[PDB]
């Protein structure tokens, strides 16, 4: 059984790929 | 109601003899959806003989026909100011071609 | 600084083609604006880091998905019997009876079936609950978060790579081919010594315990003093069963060969030998090329000295080597072509010899497995030669190539596309001449008259490799052979038992069916490479248009002019050839869904019997399977094949919307839009809300695209319901 | 005997093949009368089924577990009569069509009218190119040797490699 | 590797390849070649045929040696040719 | 009858509705003599 | 610009003019037979005819195309196949009789069925046959790609060097004796073959006693 703490954990990981994400496509724009 | 109207036979050459199905009243043959059986049946063609010499009649036609088509182009074309007469020929298609058609067909 | 800033055309453009041209041309980096090699180079780089940081994210959701939403840890108890859950459904327009329907695989909430066999390889590689999962699917997570910062970094100005190292090609091909092909191996068969192995032999060994238990308990001592034997010693029983101690052995590196008994599967043991060896022949591969020590070999070298006596081949390979490393359409569409051949034989090889434990009594999976990979090994050829015809018009050299193998090609081209154009016509009409013969002779009452051909030499393969049915008595048929007697000791003993036996899809066997519809598969491919070759050929020019190459690779046409252009520019041979890659796939789905239907309803006699006329083809596949679909939802209710049917028609109605692009065509709704900015011009109140692009009729080549990809998809998503719909509802 | 099929004359599935069908005419045949046209045409309809039954039979063909004859065609003689001999046949009939055609269209070019030569046959010429086509192998291979069969290379245009 | 780098090895007008081809081996006589050639391609048929052929091959008993000396077999054909190359360019 | 009816006649149209009758008669009568013939 | 219709397809500088060069023909090369010319009116003498014979003209094929072989590499494959055939035929002849070798306890020679002579032997006595005609067959020819596009310079067709020296000095004395050698290969290569028809299908040569 999946605990919600670890579903934020994971979330938290999967916006930092957010932000990572949205830096790369910036930079392949420029 | 119980007969299956049918009037084309099919030859036996390669297995295609089973085309000619059972369509009732000791015939084997492909069964029509036409409706001319009905159309004779109205028109009242109770015979064989009857629908034969029509159809020696319509090949008569047909020569006539063919024969008119070479005369009108061949020997004796008409002209433009004959083919212009409209209310000439709106008047015999209407008083002569369907007014007779219709009272032929009624008599 | 518009929108296609890339494209200072596009940019001045004033019609709505400028956002169409922009989004398409997106990514067709080497015409960009202002570009260099060294720019493209990186910016290529950068795209594939944020590629694979992609396919790690995806991975990962479906990790999380079936950890948190999935009903893991129950199908592991029962396999067999629990439906693996995919992920919850969230839907405000489901009605009650949707939300009965959909709740199934012993969960209290609407849920998707899963037919990707993702349960079978994680239980075969050895998760056993959900917290595995999770932890995959973080670890995935923050592996595409350092890929992303990778291609973030590399766009950098004291970590842009230059050209040269680009062009590296010695190390690159060293290092991909002794490390990524070759330790990768090597640490997947690790990974199954030690983690999988133990699991399906009743062991919990996880990260906490890996260092302490030995994965053997000789421990490396065997290894050391060569006597390897050991790992080999000590199989596993007949009568183990999966995940338990019971029946268990010893071994880790086996031949056994055949098919685990309880899971008809492929032993473990057989798959970490195979890694392991392949990971060793794979890194010794890997110190062929010459990188900065002395030793290796130049890869220019070889190409150039490699010319046969008296100017056979020409010049031989002068030059290749120059065009490759120069343009990289040409090394896209070696990839192309090669990851296609690969991709289809995975397809090929999956079904006869299944890895996963309990995936061969999962139908569902199969087929769905089967037709994707498929699929996507038809998309792949037809991109391989895509990007060759766009080397051809974009990057040949005919100064570099001065009487070259490739250039040989152009020279009898002629020749080429005729001998293509004859055999995909005699194949054409000799297998419908075959098939319509059947259908006639089926239709008249007389099957006796069928012209059915036994497959002889497929038949004698199966014997060649095993195979008795057929009684053909050859090499490892023949109990005499010298290669039955060679192999008798290390895989034959498995194998000969798991290819005669009868269960199972390996070496199926065959029939005239078979011989007519693997002629027709014949035709299909021959049929593509014709349109797919001519394309690639003719791309640089024709007796109709020399000059092509100054047009380039997609233009519109040359006008009517010359009898009419229609269809010249070897782009729409890639468009026509779109066509028979679906129609060629289709055709090879469709045998495959349907020889396995019948098997698995133990009812081979009806495909053995129908499958020689098309009418039995129509009947007896397509509108006998099709029942579960359509009742999916009707007037008296609704099922969980509700969302299949629904799916069915949609991709039905996508299908013949492509139709509208592809026959009519711009002119007619060019006057319509015109017609339309009348009206929109003329009204009062809407007059005031203006546009800013001017609305134009779809470009002709943006219209091929819309219609192609309109058929493609419809194609697509009306097959894969039938597929899966019909596989589910018959259960066999 | 190969690929597990036997012989049709031993081949139950065959005989109950044959037996279906007759049964199934003779079912037919109960809706006409004795001695008239459709019940003498089924009649024959019946002896020919059973006709080429026989025939088959005795023909020595294969017939496979379905009960229907299965042709082998690799290059054994036992089997010459399914694809072997007929292959000559065809291969011979169609190399005299090819070769009529050719040889008219060689005359039909040296002719000062080519153009409407081809769409208004010379039906006396073109009947003796059809005839003279019968010895085409031997024909063949000497305009072959004599560098008459093929156009070399360069004579033939070729587009813009 | 630049593309610099490289030798001038094509020779589809000569009727033989460079010695430049065989790479280390370039100075070794074609005699030597052909001998070594020999006893390679003897050795490595004698090794495959006492591994599989005159024992049939048992998965927990195979020597090693015998694997080892199989692959003379492409290394001798590689030696025949050079044997050939190096008589042909008189060296 | 005439050279110019003969040349119509040679018409290819004509022509080949000719030869492919009497090819569709020679098939179909050799079916009748030897009929159901499923190899030599 | 050759005896070729069509130039090589081979390219300038690279074997175009090795191939599309004059060849030697059929004319002069010693395998007339008189037997076919024995007839009356025209005919030959010596055992030779004034032409050669050649119904199907493989001889002059390479006009066609240069994937034909030459005139050069016909006679060398003839004269190969005829002393093959020759050796073939006299060793059946002698083995049918039941002459054999002495033997002893390793190999037995004792065999009359001459197609299943060489499987009674042990693996080294056929071995070291196989391994002398491999080798050997393999050494003698040294540009016979050579004689194949043409060029009957290096090699001479069916001239191995063994035993050249015993032709006569005399060019008709000489020629007498290769048309010897051929008219006796030609012979072997029939019996040979009409023998090896008669196992395998009886009534093949029904002259036969094998
Ligand atoms: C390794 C895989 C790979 C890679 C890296 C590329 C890369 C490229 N392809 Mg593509 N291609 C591939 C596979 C690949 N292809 C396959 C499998 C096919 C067969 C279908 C093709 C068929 C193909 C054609 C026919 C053409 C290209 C072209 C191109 C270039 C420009 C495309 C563009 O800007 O579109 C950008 C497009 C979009 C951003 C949106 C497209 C919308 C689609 C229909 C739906 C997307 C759904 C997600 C680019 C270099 C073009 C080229 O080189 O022109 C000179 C070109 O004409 N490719
Ligand atoms: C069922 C539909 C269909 C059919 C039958 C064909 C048939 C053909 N296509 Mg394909 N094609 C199709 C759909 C179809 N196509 C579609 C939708 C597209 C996408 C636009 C294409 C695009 C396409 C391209 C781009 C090319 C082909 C080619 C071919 C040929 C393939 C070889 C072959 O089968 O020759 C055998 C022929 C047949 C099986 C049919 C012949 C006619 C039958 C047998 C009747 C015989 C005559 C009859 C007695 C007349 C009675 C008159 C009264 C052939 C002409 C390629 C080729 O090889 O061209 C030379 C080619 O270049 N096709
Ligand atoms: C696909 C490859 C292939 C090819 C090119 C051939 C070619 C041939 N086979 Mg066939 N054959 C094949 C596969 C093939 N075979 C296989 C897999 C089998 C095993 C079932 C056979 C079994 C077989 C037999 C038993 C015979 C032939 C024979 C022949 C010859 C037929 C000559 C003729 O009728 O005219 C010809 C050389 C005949 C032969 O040898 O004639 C001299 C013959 O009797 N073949
Ligand atoms: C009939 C075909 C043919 C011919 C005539 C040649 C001729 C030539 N090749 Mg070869 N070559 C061929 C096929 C052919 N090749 C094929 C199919 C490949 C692909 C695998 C290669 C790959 C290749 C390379 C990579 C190179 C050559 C080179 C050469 C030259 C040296 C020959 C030599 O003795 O090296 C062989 C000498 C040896 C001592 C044997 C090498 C080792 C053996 C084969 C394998 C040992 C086991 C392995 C390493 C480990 C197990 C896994 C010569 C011009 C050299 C060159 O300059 O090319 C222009 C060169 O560097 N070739
Ligand atoms: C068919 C494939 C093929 C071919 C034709 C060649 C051909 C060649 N390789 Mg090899 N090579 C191959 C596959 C192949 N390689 C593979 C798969 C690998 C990866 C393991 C290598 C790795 C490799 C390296 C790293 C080197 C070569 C080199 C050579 C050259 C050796 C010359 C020689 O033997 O001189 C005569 C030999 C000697 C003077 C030394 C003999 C020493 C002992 C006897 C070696 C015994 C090894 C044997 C496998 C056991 C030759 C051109 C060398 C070279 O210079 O290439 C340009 C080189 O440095 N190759
Ligand atoms: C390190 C990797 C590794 C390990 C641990 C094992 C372990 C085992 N293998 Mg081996 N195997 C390997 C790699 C490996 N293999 C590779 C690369 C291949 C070639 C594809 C094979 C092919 C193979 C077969 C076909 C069989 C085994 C079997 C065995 C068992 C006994 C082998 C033995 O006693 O050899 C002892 C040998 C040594 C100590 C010396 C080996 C030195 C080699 C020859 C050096 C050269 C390697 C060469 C250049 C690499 C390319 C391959 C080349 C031979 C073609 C054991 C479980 C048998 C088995 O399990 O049957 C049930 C069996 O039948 N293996
Ligand atoms: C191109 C493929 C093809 C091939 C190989 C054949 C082959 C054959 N067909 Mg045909 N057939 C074809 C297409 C083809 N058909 C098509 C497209 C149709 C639909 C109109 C038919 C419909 C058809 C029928 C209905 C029949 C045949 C029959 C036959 C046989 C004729 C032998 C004969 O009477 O010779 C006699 C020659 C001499 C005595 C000389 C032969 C096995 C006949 C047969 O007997 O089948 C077993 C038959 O009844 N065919
Ligand atoms: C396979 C062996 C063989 C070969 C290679 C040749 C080659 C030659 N013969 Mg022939 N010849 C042979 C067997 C052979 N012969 C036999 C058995 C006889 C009958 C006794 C003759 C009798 C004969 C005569 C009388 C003459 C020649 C001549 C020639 C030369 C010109 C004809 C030619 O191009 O032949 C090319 C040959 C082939 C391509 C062989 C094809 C065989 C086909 C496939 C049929 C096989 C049937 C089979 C046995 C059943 C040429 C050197 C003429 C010559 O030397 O003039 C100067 C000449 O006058 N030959
Ligand atoms: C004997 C077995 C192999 C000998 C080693 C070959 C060699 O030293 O390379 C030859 C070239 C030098 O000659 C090179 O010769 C080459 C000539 S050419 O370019 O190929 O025409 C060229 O690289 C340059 O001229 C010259 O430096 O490079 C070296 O010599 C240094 C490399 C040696 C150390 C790296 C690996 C060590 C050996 C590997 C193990 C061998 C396997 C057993
Ligand atoms: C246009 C172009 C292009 C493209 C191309 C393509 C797309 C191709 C493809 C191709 C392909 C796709 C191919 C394939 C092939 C294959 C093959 C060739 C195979 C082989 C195989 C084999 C050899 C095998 C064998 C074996 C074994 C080993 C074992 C078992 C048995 C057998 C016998 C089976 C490019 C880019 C280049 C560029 C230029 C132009």
């Amino acid at each position: 059984m999946i605990t919600d703490g670890q579903i934020f954990v994971a979330l938290c990981i999967a916006l930092t790929a957010a932000i990572l994400a949205i830096g790369l496509g910036r930079q392949l724009y420029v | 109601t119980a007969i299956k109207p049918s009037a084309q036979v099919v030859w036996p050459i390669v297995g295609q003899e089973i085309l000619n199905g059972d369509v009732g009243g000791g015939f084997s043959g492909v069964q029509i959806t036409s409706g001319v059986f009905q159309m004779w049946r109205a028109s009242g063609i109770t015979n064989e003989t009857e629908l034969y010499w029509t159809a020696m009649g319509g090949l008569v036609m047909s020569a006539l026909m063919v024969f008119a088509g070479w005369f009108h182009y061949h020997k004796a074309a008409p002209k433009l100011e004959w083919f212009q007469n409209v209310e000439s020929m709106m008047n015999h298609h209407l008083a002569g071609l369907l007014g007779l058609g219709c009272l032929s067909w009624s008599g | 600084t518009k929108f296609p800033k890339f494209s200072q055309a596009l940019a001045q453009d004033p019609a709505t083609r400028r956002i169409w041209y922009g989004i398409a041309t997106a990514h067709d980096l080497e015409s960009h604006d202002g570009m260099t090699e060294e720019n493209l180079y990186q910016k290529i780089f950068a795209s594939h880091f944020g590629h694979l940081a992609i396919i790690f994210l995806w991975t990962s959701g479906n990790l999380f998905h079936v950890a948190w939403q999935g009903n893991f840890q129950q199908w592991v108890l029962n396999p067999l019997k629990v439906k693996p859950i995919a992920h919850a459904i969230w839907d405000p327009h489901f009605g009650q009876s949707a939300i009965k329907a959909f709740t199934r695989g012993g969960v209290s909430y609407p849920v998707n079936i899963a037919t990707s066999g993702v349960y079978h390889w994680w239980y075969t590689i050895g998760m056993r609950t959900n917290e595995d999962l999770y932890f995959g699917a973080l670890g995935l997570l923050i592996l595409s978060t350092a890929l992303l910062f990778a291609g973030w970094l590399h766009l950098q100005p004291k970590f842009r790579p230059g050209i040269a190292w680009f062009k590296n090609n010695e190390s690159r091909l060293n290092h991909h081919l002794s490390g990524l092909f070759g330790v990768s191996s090597l640490a997947w068969a690790g990974h199954l010594i030690h983690v999988a192995i133990p699991e399906s032999r009743g062991q919990h060994i996880r990260w906490n315990n890996f260092t302490s238990t030995l994965p053997h308990p000789e421990g490396l001592t065997p290894f050391f003093t060569g006597n390897w034997g050991l790992y080999a010693e000590n199989p596993d029983t007949a009568q183990h069963i999966f995940g338990t101690s019971e029946g268990a052995g010893t071994a880790i590196l086996t031949f056994l060969g055949g098919f685990h008994p309880q899971t008809q599967s492929m032993w473990l043991t057989d798959i970490a030998h195979h890694h392991l060896a392949i990971a060793v022949v794979f890194i010794f591969a890997g110190h062929m090329y010459r990188t900065n020590w002395g030793i290796g070999h130049s890869m220019k070298e070889i190409l150039d000295a490699h010319v046969p006596p008296k100017g056979r081949l020409g010049s031989g390979h002068r030059g290749l080597f120059e065009t490759i490393t120069d343009s990289l359409h040409m090394q896209l569409g070696l990839a192309l072509a090669s990851l296609g051949v690969a991709t289809s034989l995975v397809a090929q090889h999956m079904y006869a010899l299944p890895s996963y434990a309990f995936m061969a009594k999962d139908y569902v999976t199969q087929a769905a497995l089967y037709t994707h990979h498929q699929y996507i090994a038809g998309f792949l050829m037809v991109g391989a030669f895509a990007h060759g015809a766009i080397f051809f018009v974009r990057d040949y050299d005919p100064e570099v190539n001065k009487d070259n193998v490739l250039a040989r090609m152009l020279q009898h081209k002629e020749a080429i596309i005729s001998h293509l154009s004859w055999v995909s016509l005699f194949l054409g009409f000799h297998t419908l001449g075959l098939y319509i013969h059947n259908d006639v002779c089926v239709a008249f009452g007389t099957p006796e008259k069928q012209i059915l051909f036994e497959p002889v030499f497929a038949q004698f393969i199966q014997a060649a490799s095993g195979k008795a049915l057929y009684g053909f008595d050859v090499l490892l048929s023949s109990p005499t052979s010298v290669a039955t007697v060679a192999g008798s000791k290390i895989w034959l003993p498995g194998w000969v038992e798991a290819i005669n036996s009868g269960k199972n899809s390996l070496f199926l066997t065959i029939g005239p069916g078979d011989f007519l519809i693997h002629h027709a598969i014949a035709l299909a491919l021959h049929t593509t490479t014709l349109i797919l070759v001519k394309g690639a050929l003719d791309a640089r020019g024709s007796k109709l248009m020399p000059d092509k190459k100054d047009f380039g690779y997609s233009f519109p046409c040359d006008g009517p002019g010359r009898g009419g252009t229609c269809d010249i520019s070897a782009w729409d041979a890639f468009y026509l050839a779109m066509f028979w890659m679906l129609n060629t796939i289709g055709w090879v789905t469709f045998y495959w869904h349907w020889k396995h239907m019948t098997i698995w309803g133990g009812n081979a006699a009806a495909f053995n019997e129908s499958s020689t006329y098309i009418m039995g083809w129509l009947r007896d596949y397509l509108w006998l399977n099709s029942s579960p679909l359509i009742n999916g939802y009707n007037a008296f209710g609704m099922n969980a094949q509700a969302v299949w049917a629904w799916m069915f028609l949609f991709g039905h109605l996508i299908w013949a919307t492509g139709f509208m692009f592809l026959i009519s065509w711009r002119g007619y709704w060019q006057e319509l839009i015109e017609t339309l900015v009348w009206a929109h011009e003329r009204t009062p109140i809407a007059n005031l809300v203006k546009w800013r692009d001017k609305p134009v009729a779809l470009s002709i080549v943006q219209a091929r695209l819309v219609g192609l990809a309109h058929f493609t998809i419809g194609y697509i998503f009306t097959y894969a319901p039938f597929v899966i719909a019909s596989t589910t509802g018959k259960f066999s | 005997d190969v690929s597990g099929l036997t012989p049709c004359k031993d081949s139950a599935v065959f005989k109950r093949r044959l037996d279906g069908s007759v049964k199934k005419l003779n079912s037919r045949l109960a809706n006409y009368t004795e001695g008239t046209p459709a019940y003498i045409a089924l009649e024959q309809q019946i002896e020919q089924t059973k006709a080429r039954f026989a025939k088959y039979g005795e023909k020595g063909l294969l017939c496979g577990a379905d009960g229907l004859p299965h042709l082998i065609a690799d290059g054994r003689l036992d089997h010459a009569g399914e694809f072997i001999i007929p292959g000559f046949g065809f291969l011979y009939i169609a190399g005299w069509i090819g070769w009529a055609g050719r040889s008219y269209l060689q005359f039909s070019k040296k002719t000062d009218k080519p153009n409407e030569n081809e769409i208004i046959i010379n039906v006396p010429v073109a009947l003796g190119m059809m005839a003279g086509a019968f010895i085409w192998p031997l024909a063949a291979w000497k305009e072959l040797i004599d560098g008459k069969l093929l156009v070399p290379g360069d004579e033939i245009t070729v587009s813009p490699r | 590797l630049d593309r610099s780098e490289a030798a001038d090895t094509w020779w589809g007008d000569k009727d033989y390849p460079s010695s430049v081809v065989l790479g280390i081996g370039k100075d070794v006589p074609s005699s030597i070649y052909g001998v070594t050639s020999a006893i390679a391609f003897s050795v490595g048929a004698y090794c495959i045929a006492q591994s599989n052929i005159i024992n049939i091959l048992s998965g927990s008993t195979v020597n090693g040696f015998y694997v080892a000396g199989a692959l003379l077999v492409p290394y001798s054909w590689g030696l025949h040719v050079a044997a050939w190359i190096q008589k042909q360019n008189g060296k | 009858m005439s050279n110019d009816l003969l040349k119509y006649l040679s018409t290819a149209p004509v022509l080949l509705t000719a030869w492919m009758s009497i090819t569709a008669g020679i098939i179909i009568e050799i079916q009748r003599f030897f009929p159901d013939s499923l190899s030599f | 610009a050759g005896p070729m219709y069509d130039e090589p397809l081979a390219p300038s500088g690279m074997g175009r003019e090795f191939i599309n060069k004059e060849r030697a023909p059929l004319s002069s090369y010693v395998g007339a037979s008189q037997e076919l010319a024995a007839f009356p009116g025209g005919g030959g003498k010596e055992g030779m005819a004034p032409t050669p014979w050649d119904p199907f003209c493989f001889s002059e094929l390479y006009k066609v195309s240069a994937n034909n072989p030459d005139v050069a590499w016909l006679r060398e494959s003839e004269l190969k196949h005829g002393r093959m055939a020759m050796l073939a035929i006299t060793g059946v002849m002698v083995q049918s009789t039941g002459f054999h070798l002495p033997g002893n306890a390793e190999v037995s020679f004792a065999n009359s069925d001459w197609v299943s002579a060489p499987t009674t032997l042990p693996p080294v006595v056929w071995g070291q046959v196989l391994a002398f005609v491999a080798i050997a067959e393999g050494q003698t020819s040294e540009g016979l790609f050579d004689l194949w596009l043409g060029d009957t310079s290096k090699r001479e067709p069916g001239n191995l060097g063994w035993g050249s020296g015993l032709l006569s000095k005399d060019k008709k004395a000489a020629d007498k004796m290769r048309l010897k050698e051929l008219k006796n290969g030609r012979l072997a290569m029939l019996a040979i073959m009409g023998v090896a028809a008669n196992h395998f299908i009886p009534g093949a040569l029904p002259g036969c006693i094998y």
